[PDB]
């Protein structure tokens, strides 16, 4: 049966994310909206069986079965809903998904601090990382376009004590002809980035 | 298991008339559980060539079903419906009226 | 309440595989699903007590499945691909709405030689950062591990921590285009420069690394890379 | 006029014999369109009306699909029941089910209908409302609480009030010169002597379509009255009699294809 | 056109 979700979503903490699904078969009587964090499994967030809209909390499930078609809007978005939301539709006795759409719930970076930071090994202090931080949630790190230079993703720390988010990306090379000036030049980065000595 | 049985018809298709070609019906209605026999007869001897319904109820979950034969009504032959059921300790015979 | 047996598998390209499903006892419906990274569960068979009744067709023969007393069912892949390499997902079901199990991971790979358990590094944060912000951030980096089935946690002081804790969603490859390259993951622990600049806080990156089991056949001269553990330490530095 | 769509299924098993016996009849009106029989060779979904011959392979690959898996459905119903009930595997027993939909002259929805009888008695039945269930007994109390848990009736509902309606009225199009149609019934009065004292009348109904009539002895009903019977050609017959000497002191015929009703005399 | 969907008694 085809099914058809979308591509990656950022929505702000706070702001409501919305979810859309198309299936193929009129004929269809069972809908559903499963959320599948990393490393797990699809878990049931909510079914909707009668054209109208369905409310549960902050979730709004809708249904037009003339249209073919089922959304999920999620009212004052938290970090727990980062995970990617899997419309499901029966064929026959049977639950037939779609593609999936990651959703990434973005923090609100009150006082943007881009810097990049060397780090060295506890252990061996031949070895270092290049640890970018402290950067906007609109700022995008374009990840390993060098052989030898490894780029990890953007990712946010709470630090629950002090009331206190921040987004990290982590950059090294095997390569002696390595500098964290010249680690972030493939990502669009801003020119008010400290760059410490 | 709760038994019912049949009510039968046993008629033609369009109105009799010696030498013009036509259907004979036996409609076996308002019987429980659907385990039954039904014979079209002439003269006593079984007709090979019948028809019949797929299996459906009434409201009431009755079976009902019709057997129908392409026959030619003459004025010496008889024709009957021969039933059997778990509810008729004999098998009913049900003779063709032509005004019935 | 589904329960799948094992949650992690490796196996050579050419061998077969049985996983285990323990659905929920009065569910008489039963789903094999196949999922693979940026991709939705892709449906396999289904069971109406111990009747198969639907099986995908696009599905080959290599692929059988089968719940003898219609409770507990088994899946199947002889002669394995690499391209059989995802999870294995067991639904059950009453009705229509599903209930996954925690799925089979397998790997299939070229050679049980392609298998390595990771290296395990702790980062210790930047004087830099310390100055400007008043926070240090402790960085670890697991490299050369193969399989990508790890599990990255960090331990302070004995206690494990999840606050100002951030590890990425999925580990990279240390060389894309490649049959088996080996991969790397990265993790970030956030202190206060109060919390860091205590000598007697103890730190700990530890990473879970699910390899080959003790009925596995080893033969190289390099330890047998078997589910382990593997950590990196380090103290605060008040200097 | 107001027009319908039912689906009737019969399940016995023949624990000598071999496996369950599995008969679905589908309607529209009272004309039937659709058969299977587990017994026949097809183990296909078969026409039976010439407006349902015109769907294509889809529409019968998939009608063959769902057959089969209502019938695997029944197999396990028969055993639940047989478990239910605390009945040996040694004894046959009949599941029935029946669906469906009515509209009216406007083709808009009017009633649903999803129930079941187990061994010729009531089991479950959708309530009017299409909300709520009619378990017969404490044994059919088990399936509506499965059923409540599960929330069947929204599923059915939405079957019932939408996708039975849509596909009602594309076979009242579809075949709309025999569903549409009004066969007017061809009407005669017989007399036969039951003695030399009395005598017998008999008001006749011949080639009407559709099913329902109404005749009366006029107003006198206390008469001879018959079920009325296919006459196999897609039309129904039915007669009413009565028991002098007087018999010119008359038989009343109402049906949807006469305009203003007939009446009768000798 | 007959119910997808089945429900077990
Ligand atoms: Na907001
Ligand atoms: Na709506
Ligand atoms: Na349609
Ligand atoms: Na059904």
């Amino acid at each position: 049966e085809v099914e058809q979700n979308s591509g990656p979503l950022s929505v702000p903490e706070g702001a409501i994310a919305s979810l859309n699904c198309t299936y193929s078969d009129r004929g269809s009587q069972s809908f559903f909206w499963y959320r599948q964090y990393s490393g797990k499994s699809p878990e049931l967030i909510m079914f909707i069986y009668s054209n109208g809209d369905k409310e549960d909390g902050r979730f709004t499930a809708q249904l037009n079965k003339a249209s073919q078609y089922v959304s999920l809007l999620i009212r004052d978005s938290q970090p727990s809903d980062s995970a990617t939301y899997l419309c499901a539709v029966n064929r026959d006795d049977k639950i037939i998904f779609g593609k999936g759409t990651r959703l990434h719930i973005l923090p609100n970076i009150q006082n943007p601090d881009p810097a990049v930071y060397q780090l060295r090994d506890s252990k061996s202090s031949d070895k270092s990382v290049c640890l970018f931080t402290d950067f906007d949630s609109q700022t995008n790190v374009s990840q390993s376009k060098d052989s030898d230079v490894y780029i990890t993703d953007k990712c946010v720390l709470d630090m629950r004590s002090m009331d206190f988010k921040s987004n990290s990306a982590v950059a090294w090379s095997n390569k002696s002809d390595f500098a964290c000036a010249n680690a972030f030049n493939n990502s669009i980065i801003p020119e008010d980035t400290f760059f410490p000595s | 298991m709760i038994q019912r049985t049949p009510k039968i018809q046993v008629y033609s298709r369009h109105p009799a008339e010696n030498g013009k070609s036509n259907f004979l019906n036996c409609y076996v209605s308002g019987f429980h559980p659907s385990d039954i026999e039904v014979d079209l007869l002439k003269n006593g001897e079984r007709i090979e060539k019948v028809e019949h319904s797929d299996l459906s109820f009434s409201k009431d979950w009755s079976f009902y079903l019709l057997y129908y034969t392409e026959f030619t009504p003459t004025e010496k032959d008889e024709y009957a419906c021969r039933v059997n059921h778990v509810t008729l300790s004999q098998p009913k015979i049900v003779k063709w009226d032509r005004d019935m | 309440g589904v329960s799948q047996n094992p949650r992690h598998k490796i196996t050579k390209r050419g061998q077969n595989v049985t996983f285990r499903c323990d659905p929920i006892s009065e569910h008489n419906r039963l789903y094999w699903y196949r999922q693979t990274l940026g991709q939705g569960p892709e449906f396999l068979t289904y069971f109406q007590n111990e009747a198969q009744l639907e099986k995908s067709r696009l599905l080959s023969d290599r692929f059988s499945a089968e719940r003898p007393k219609g409770s507990f069912s088994t899946l199947e892949i002889q002669r394995t691909e690499q391209g059989d390499s995802a999870m294995y997902l067991c639904a059950s079901s009453p009705d229509i709405e599903q209930y996954f199990g925690p799925g089979t991971r397998l790997t299939v790979t070229e050679d049980l030689k392609n298998v390595f358990p990771p290296e395990v590094a702790v980062f210790e944060p930047s004087e830099a950062e310390i100055s400007h912000t008043q926070k240090a951030t402790l960085v670890c980096l697991a490299t050369g591990f193969y399989p990508d089935h790890v599990e990255l946690s960090w331990w302070v002081n004995g206690k494990e921590v999840h606050s100002g804790v951030c590890t990425d969603p999925q580990p990279l490859k240390e060389q894309p285009a490649l049959n088996d390259s080996r991969y790397a993951l990265s993790s970030r622990l956030r202190v206060s420069a109060t919390f860091w600049q205590n000598p007697r806080n103890h730190f700990r990156c530890q990473v879970q690394f699910y390899g080959l089991s003790e009925n596995d056949e080893w033969t190289q001269d390099r330890a047998k890379p078997v589910t382990q553990i593997v950590s990196a330490e380090a103290w605060g530095r008040a200097d | 006029g107001s027009h319908s769509m039912r689906y009737f299924f019969t399940s016995v098993s023949r624990p000598g014999r071999g496996e369950p016996r599995f008969i679905a009849v589908g309607y529209v009106d009272d004309t039937q369109f659709v058969r299977f029989d587990s017994d026949a060779a097809s183990q296909r979904m078969e026409p039976r009306a010439p407006w349902i011959e015109q769907e294509g392979p889809e529409y019968w690959d998939g009608e063959t699909r769902k057959v089969k898996a209502h019938s695997q459905t029944h197999r396990v119903d028969l055993g639940t029941l047989r478990g239910y009930y605390n009945q040996s595997e040694a004894g046959s027993h009949t599941v029935q089910r029946m669906y469906g939909c009515d509209v009216g002259s406007d083709w808009r929805f009017l009633r649903g209908y999803h129930q079941y009888a187990y061994d010729g008695k009531d089991y479950i039945a959708l309530k009017e409302d299409l909300r709520s269930w009619t378990a017969a007994d404490m044994a059919a109390q088990t399936t509506k609480h499965k059923w409540e848990a599960a929330h069947v009736a929204e599923q059915l509902r939405a079957y019932l009030e939408g996708t039975c309606v849509e596909w009602l009225r594309r076979y009242l199009e579809n075949g709309k010169e025999t569903l549409q149609r009004t066969d007017a019934p061809k009407t005669h009065m017989t007399h036969h002597a039951v003695s030399d004292h009395e005598a017998t009348l008999r008001c006749w109904a011949l080639s009407f379509y559709p099913a329902e009539i109404t005749l009366t002895w006029q107003d006198q009903t206390q008469t001879e009255l018959v079920e009325t019977r296919p006459a196999g050609d897609g039309t129904f017959q039915k007669w009413a009699a009565v028991v002098s000497g007087q018999e010119q002191r008359t038989c009343h015929v109402q049906h949807e294809g006469l305009p203003k009703p007939l009446t009768l005399r000798w | 056109y007959l119910q997808p969907r089945t429900f077990l008694l």
